[PDB]
């Protein structure tokens, strides 16, 4: 029972006491579901954070880390209960052991630990967790380990309401970029991913990666063989193509636009989603990034998405077309009409989606304002697809956006 | 003209706390 096991962990008994604590990481590891909210409570919490200043006995360390990185592993509430037990300060101890399965096991408490959220994190960071865990990072260190380190990075990286402070991703983009060349696939996706979640935080996180140089490692993974690693670097690059034109561009000069042919035709609908979506952060930038998107071929596989392609993919594509009308030259214009853009364009007009049928007007009207003398040549076509029915029909709207700009297109 | 963030779940995120076996 638990109260035997309790009151054994305090012994002066080498053995019944690490028999108790065994006993005790054998209850949070081997089911479904483990028994944490009855050991928060039983009182074991203070016995085995202080089994971790053993270091006399290493596997009663290992063990009592064990135990108290499985509690970590629950709630906010359970592994809260972890940190306030006064745990991180000596797991950051347990990281300069010279036994190495309890310098790991401390690394994964803390990984739990730091992965609870943004304020807990930031506590690991302020006691220094970072250099010591990236000093781990060598030619010798064994793979499980080195696994066990890149996903506690991740942690670090991935929250964002604040995310890591300026001098921690400063320190971490180094270790990436050593990372990132790493054959382990585990590892890989694991690297790739931070870079994900460093992206994702705004354009000086975007410009501090763009900094560390690893950008062109990066955009080749979007063909590597484990589709793990492509759907992460489509998202590491598809964020870094939020920013700025000069920020996009450095991803286009490691040839991005190359690797996408694979991705629009890939059979899973997410792949083409996250994929027209790159190109609509494309095709929203200057002349030279549009052009660069027509003359890699890839406007007639985006319409052929739009056409017959999942509502997700479809969504995106719409976008691309209209940001393309919006900031694209005449002869660009022109090229999409030549290509038969029209029909499967004005067939959004009738979706339930708001949004999406706003976008589709927008790139209607700009289209038609663009064309200047041969206006009335495009309206021809928008006719003969049934797409002034439809703008007819889209009067009646809820929405006044929506009707505003069909009554505006109609008589303009 | 502008650009746009994802309006998508991301589902396939890694996990954030892992229970050792």
């Amino acid at each position: 029972s638990l109260e035997a096991i309790v009151q054994n962990a305090s012994s002066d008994n080498q053995g019944i006491q690490l028999s108790a604590v065994q006993a005790a990481r054998k209850l949070l590891s081997s089911d479904r579901n483990p028994p944490i909210d009855d050991l928060i409570k039983s009182g074991i919490l203070p016995i085995l954070v202080h089994c971790l200043e053993r270091d006399d006995n290493p596997s009663l360390q290992f063990e009592a880390a064990w135990a108290l990185t499985n509690i970590a592993s629950g709630t906010s509430e359970q592994t809260q209960a972890v940190v306030q037990s006064n745990a991180v300060p000596l797991f950051l101890r347990l990281l300069h052991s010279p036994h190495q399965n309890v310098c790991e096991q401390a690394v994964w408490a803390l990984g739990n630990i730091i992965g609870d959220g943004p304020q807990c994190r930031d506590y690991v960071i302020s006691l220094g967790v970072v250099k010591p865990l990236l000093s781990f990072i060598s030619p010798s260190i064994p793979i499980t380990f080195l696994r066990n380190v890149t996903w506690v990075m991740v942690n670090l990286c991935r929250h964002k309401d604040p995310p890591p402070p300026m001098e921690t991703i400063q320190e971490i983009l180094p270790a990436l970029c050593v990372l990132i060349h790493h054959t382990d696939v585990n590892i890989l996706v694991d690297t790739v991913w931070a870079l994900s979640y460093l992206t994702d935080a705004g354009n000086e996180q975007i410009q501090m990666v763009i900094d560390s140089g690893i950008v062109p490692h990066l955009v080749p993974l979007l063909s590597h063989q484990e589709v793990k690693v492509q759907t992460a670097a489509l998202r590491a690059v598809g964020n870094i193509v939020t920013g700025t034109d000069e920020q996009t561009q450095v991803v286009l000069n490691c040839d991005a636009l190359s690797h996408f042919p694979a991705l629009l035709t890939h059979p899973k609908e997410k792949i083409n989603k996250e994929a027209v979506w790159f190109l609509s952060n494309i095709t929203a930038g200057n002349q030279q990034q549009v052009q660069a998107v027509i003359d890699a071929n890839l406007v007639p596989m985006i319409i052929h998405l739009l056409d017959k392609g999942d509502f997700g993919t479809q969504k995106e594509a719409a976008w691309a077309i209209s940001n393309l009308t919006i900031s694209g030259r005449k002869d660009q214009v022109a090229y999409l009409i030549q290509q038969n853009v029209i029909p499967p364009f004005c067939n959004l007009l009738t979706v339930k989606d708001a949004q999406v049928v706003q976008v589709v007007l927008d790139g209607l009207s700009n289209i038609l304002k663009m064309a200047e003398d041969e206006a009335e040549t495009i309206g021809n076509l928008i006719e003969e697809c049934g797409g002034l029915e439809k703008i007819e029909q889209l009067q009646n709207h809820e929405n006044e956006d929506i009707y505003k700009l069909a009554y505006e297109i109609i008589d303009q | 003209r502008r650009k746009r963030k994802r309006e998508w779940d991301d589902d396939d995120d890694p996990p954030k706390k892992r229970r050792r076996l």
